[PDB]
């Protein structure tokens, strides 16, 4: 009882910090990517 | 004895796998969405000074 009780918790405590973790990954690359292009288009912008 | 003796073990190891792997997790946790953050006040003081002009 005590080794499934503490092991579905470690199970559920594990995902919620895979959830804290996750995708937050790709949303830095997206907006990664989206200054990108943002500051190329303030430099043409600045340069025209 | 010997069935209680052995799951014993059993819950031992994987108390140790489980938190050995989520302490690995929260090691890595928080980088992304911290330079998330930076990137969306940044981003949204862009469009401030945007509807400003």
């Amino acid at each position: 009882e005590s080794y499934d009780a503490l092991m579905k918790d470690q199970h559920q405590k594990k995902q919620e910090i895979e959830e804290e973790l996750a995708k937050i990954i790709e949303e830095v690359d997206t907006l990664k990517q989206l200054f990108k292009e943002i500051d190329e288009e303030k430099q043409r912008e600045r340069e025209l | 004895k010997q069935k209680s003796d052995e799951w014993a073990k059993k819950v031992e190891t994987c108390r140790e796998q489980l938190q050995e792997e989520i302490d690995r997790l929260t090691v890595e946790k928080e980088k992304k969405q911290e330079e998330l953050r930076e990137l969306r006040e940044r981003d949204q003081k862009e469009q401030e000074e945007k509807d400003r002009r």
